[PDB]
DNA sequence: GGCGGCGCCCGAACAGGGACTG
DNA sequence: GTCCCTGTTCGGGCGCCG
């Protein structure tokens, strides 16, 4: 039917008028069902008949539902949505499995027709005319920006009673999909499940039986739920021996997907394989460490796995793991080996980095994650050393902090592969290091001066003047013994190299970061430039021939 | 009886969106929410208001009671507006929260639309709950100003019977200031809370600490490097700074920890150079129409210095914040309590709070300053990389 | 072929900030 | 001012849900 609830006012968009678009052409496959609902909507008073006083115009058409025999009605509302007024989201994240509590009772109730069930404000019905008939909307049509928020907030104020004095009752509102849990024996439960039906029939919505799931599996939000158990629905991958952009995000899609229950996915090969692409109809070939990937991906999806229940007595523990080249697994459980779910994190910040940093942002994103699903942050199991993460959080200029954590040696483990010392070093050779570029011409030129009278002057085209000081470092990281002082005017080099990384997108900054870890003690120094600071002053005259 | 508030010439109200809260804040706000629904303060309201602030709970200090704490910082930016010298000058002052009185004074009705708020639900069991306020709301730089004319009614009596203590109202709070034994103000406190309901800091030890030149009877070149860039730096702000005798002093290419004794010629200049660092910076005037910025940096080990500026290398004010050295020390924890140490001072001194630039990873700084944060009020901020020269130039001994 | 939510990943646009030219 | 480098934001694809 409609419900009796109020209307939500919305306006248009101040100065807009509505949409005067003309109808496309459809064939007849879709005008029969069209007409078919339209009559019968008609007649149920959810959509009027509208005369030559209304100017606007809008396109319909139709397309095949979930179930291939039942056709769902859409407009484009896209130029009325351009017109219309703005909206706060109120859906602000999708529901996860893991996030339930093992109930004894399930019921998963489907709302009938739930768009076609809510009432739209008359001022604005005059906006939604379309024609196949000249029709107009007395209900939330499909296709306009306004529904499914107005739709979720009317069946939130709908329910709400029945939640006020149903507190053991759980209701997962899901925009027309209704989880209900309950500790209530069968009987009690399927009495309260009709308490509930009745009262959404009260406000107008009907829980069709067809769609009224009473026994597990419970089909719910992509995922199968069993009385302690859940899984996903099958994730079938795409076996194109040709491959598209189009295809690889449709497999990166599902892989996304599939890394929620199913340890260990990567994709940063996969996704790789966009880099400045052109559009969804280009092919691509798939690199060898793409193919690897894709078939350990494949091998990982072949394999039986669940996930299981929130138990708010016992603690979350977030595990993680280091993949390589920036790639990092997790699992958050309860029991051991029992995973609540999984999830992988492999975004690549900063130019230059290192294992430590990245370790804290995973952390953090599994933190954020956590509170959003149980409201709790986890107990963290990290591959890192308490000592390493001291190092770390010592030396490290930025404020930095990681939750409650302990030690797992399961590798690689996190470590910081080299340290800066904070003197200079006795009996170290001493390294002042510079270097110069023109702008105009591109050409420039690194070198070093040492106190025991070594120099050495290398000419570099096609650089600037951060990569020639770059490259001076280079130069005397190469040439100097295990032990070394360097001296350099270069807040840049200096911040990068302070910065401790262990991966850089820049090939020098990775042979550098090489020859830091091949030394046994650097000492880094800086002093301003062009200010007759022996010895800078004699590497910069040297590196200055432009 | 209500006023008509004006937003910005041509901006809007608030789109922030609100952030994952804990079970803990989302259980406190939802009793709150309800008990406010209940007389009135807030309603709630539907997706067609297109606004919305971010809410959250802080617990109060030695209590059980949560205190909703909305987010106005865009709101405040938004509405266009419409302080004593000598309270800083106070030997005592003391921060009354006088918020929920704003509660008797309703709101302009066609201005409740932009204090929506959205309360949260854990695994989005629901869609957020939205509300919006229908009596002045705590947080709000509007409150405070229709409020004036109230607060001065209820505190004339307080102010003539004495003279010398000096209340000044910065957004949901009175700072009252005077010289008065601890007890005996504490006392006179305790009157202005009976007037209140008939309806910890002292500005002394603030001290603006210099920046401070190593003392030493042995320097290798290393040592006079990292003076001599130290200077250079701080010459920028105190031009009188020379480095020509101390620079001569490493002509050639000498080895890091070759020593170099210091020539009367530079040793007169170190001292010049120490004696002027003592003399305040000339040419820095307060401008109340440009903000404040306050930069922090972490020194390591508990302690963190700060600048507060407006123009670059004209500080008006620069501190150290210092805790205790200790084993499980939280960086995220000491960089809050730091933050609104410095509000706090700029509120007392200037009677604004400053934009911060934070030392921190913008996601830990979100993902954990609410669990330590205290305050009412709550400060612009960004989020910047330190450079290792900064903390080189303003760290201690 | 329409809509809203969230997720991922990419590149385009842009905003500081350091260093430079005559 | 210019050039270079780097971090942030946002929109465009696709994935999942209804
Ligand atoms: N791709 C989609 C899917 C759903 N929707 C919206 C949001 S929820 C609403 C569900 O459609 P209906 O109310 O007609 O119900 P159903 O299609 O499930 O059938 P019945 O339950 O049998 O009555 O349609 C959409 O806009 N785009
Ligand atoms: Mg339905
Ligand atoms: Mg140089």
């Amino acid at each position: 039917p409609i419900s009796p609830i109020e209307t939500v006012p919305v306006k248009l968009k101040p100065g807009m008028d509505g949409p005067k678009v003309k109808q496309w052409p459809l064939t007849e496959e879709k005008i029969k069902a069209l007409v078919e609902i339209c009559t019968e909507m008609e007649k149920e008073g959810k959509i009027s008949k509208i005369g030559p006083e209304n100017p606007y115009n809008t396109p319909v058409f139709a397309i095949k539902k979930k179930d291939s025999t039942k056709w769902r009605k859409l407009v484009d509302f896209r130029e009325l949505n351009k017109r219309t007024q703005d909206f706060w989201e109120v859906q602000l994240g999708i529901p996860h499995p893991a996030g339930l509590k093992k109930k004894k009772s399930v019921t998963v109730l489907d709302v009938g027709d739930a768009y076609f069930s809510v009432p739209l404000d008359e001022d604005f019905r005059k906006y939604t005319a379309f024609t196949i008939i000249r029709y107009q909307y007395n209900v939330l049509p499909q296709g306009w920006k306004g529904s499914p928020a107005i739709f979720q907030s009317s069946m939130t104020k709908i329910l709400e009673p029945f939640r006020k004095q149903n507190p053991d009752i759980v209701i997962y509102q899901y925009m027309d999909d209704l989880y209900v849990g309950s500790d209530l024996e069968i009987g009690q439960h399927r009495t309260k499940i009709e308490e509930l039906r009745q009262h959404l029939l009260r406000w107008g919505l009907t829980t069709p039986d067809k769609k009224h799931q009473k026994e597990p599996p419970f089909l719910w939000m992509g995922y199968e739920l069993h009385p302690d158990k859940w899984t996903v629905q099958p994730i079938v991958l795409p076996e194109k021996d040709s491959w598209t952009v189009n295809d690889i995000c449709k497999l990166v899609g599902k892989l996304n997907w599939a890394s929620q229950i199913y340890p260990g996915i990567k994709v940063r090969q996969l996704s790789k394989l966009l880099r400045g692409t052109k559009a969804l109809t280009e092919v691509i070939p798939l690199t060898e460490e793409a193919e690897l990937e894709l078939a350990e991906n494949r091998e990982i999806l072949k394999e039986p796995v669940h996930g299981v229940y929130y138990d708010p007595s016992k603690d979350l523990i977030a595990e993680i793991q280091k993949q390589g080249q920036g790639q990092w697994t997790y699992q958050i459980y309860q029991e051991p080996f029992k995973n609540l779910k999984t999830g992988k994190y492999a975004r690549m910040r900063g130019a230059h980095t290192n294992d430590v940093k990245q370790l804290t942002e995973a952390v953090q994103k599994i933190t954020t994650e956590s509170i959003v699903i149980w409201g709790k942050t986890p107990k963290f199991k990290l591959p890192i050393q308490k000592e390493t993460w001291e190092t770390w959080w010592t030396e490290y200029w930025q404020a930095t902090w990681i939750p409650e954590w302990e030690f797992v040696n399961t590798p690689p483990l996190v470590k910081l592969w080299y340290q800066l010392e904070k003197e200079p070093i006795v009996g170290a050779e001493t390294f002042y290091v510079d270097g110069a570029a023109n702008r105009e011409t591109k050409l420039g030129k690194a070198g070093y001066v040492t106190n025991r009278g070594r120099q050495k002057v290398v000419t570099l085209t096609d650089t600037t003047n951060q990569k020639t000081e770059l490259q001076a470092i280079y130069l005397a990281l190469q040439d100097s013994g295990l032990e070394v002082n360097i001296v350099t005017d270069s807040q840049y080099a200096l911040g990068i190299i302070q910065a401790q990384p262990d991966q850089s997108e820049s090939e020098l900054v990775n042979q550098i970061i090489e020859q830091l870890i091949k030394k046994e003690k650097v000492y880094l120094a800086w002093v301003p430039a062009h200010k007759g600071i022996g010895g800078n002053e004699q590497v910069d005259k040297l590196v200055s021939a432009g | 009886e209500t006023v008509p508030v004006k937003l910005k010439p041509g901006m809007d109200g608030p789109k922030v969106k609100q952030w994952p809260l804990t079970e803990e804040k989302i259980k406190a706000l939802v009793e709150i929410c309800t008990e406010m629904e209940k007389e009135g303060k807030i309603s709630k309201i539907g997706p067609e208001n297109p606004y919305n602030t971010p809410v959250f709970a802080i617990k109060k200090k030695d209590s059980t009671k949560w205190r909703k704490l909305v987010d106005f910082r865009e709101l405040n930016k938004r509405t266009q507006d419409f302080h004593p010298a000598g309270l800083k000058k106070k030997k005592s002052v003391t921060v009354l929260d006088v918020g929920d009185a704003y509660f008797s004074v309703p709101l302009d009705e066609d201005f409740r639309k932009y204090t929506a708020f959205t309360i949260p639900s854990i695994n989005n069991e629901t869609p957020g709950i939205r509300y919006q306020y229908n009596v002045l709301p705590q947080g709000w730089k509007g409150s405070p100003a229709i409020f004036q004319s109230s607060m001065t009614k209820i505190l004339e009596p307080f102010r003539k019977q004495n003279p010398d203590i000096v209340i000044y109202q910065y957004m949901d709070d009175l700072y009252v200031g005077s010289d008065l034994e601890i007890g005996q103000h504490r006392t006179k406190i305790e009157e202005l809370r009976q007037h209140l309901l008939r309806w910890e800091l002292h500005p002394d030890k603030w001290t603006v600490q210099p920046i401070v030149l190593p003392e030493k009877d042995s320097w290798t070149v290393n040592d006079i490097q990292k003076l001599v860039g130290k200077l250079n730096w701080a010459s920028q702000i105190y031009p009188g700074i020379k480095v020509r005798q101390l620079s001569k002093l490493l002509r050639g290419t000498k080895a890091l920890t070759e020593v170099i004794p210091l020539t009367e010629e530079a040793e007169l200049e170190l001292a010049e150079n120490r004696e002027i660092l003592k003399e305040p910076v000339h040419g820095v005037y307060y401008d109340p129409s440009k903000d404040l910025i306050a930069e922090i940096q972490k020194q390591g080990q508990g302690q963190w210095t700060y600048q507060i500026y407006q123009e670059p290398f004209k500080n008006l004010k620069t501190g150290k914040y210092a805790r205790m050295r200790g084993a499980h020390t939280n960086d995220v924890k000491q960089l809050t309590e730091a933050v609104q140490k410095i509000t706090t001072e700029s509120i007392v001194i200037w009677g604004k709070t400053p934009k911060f630039k934070l030392p921190i990873q913008k996601e830990t700084w979100e993902t954990w300053w609410t669990e330590y944060w205290q305050a009412t009020w709550i400060p612009e901020w960004e989020f910047v990389n330190t450079p290792p020269l900064v903390k080189l130039w303003y760290q201690l001994e």
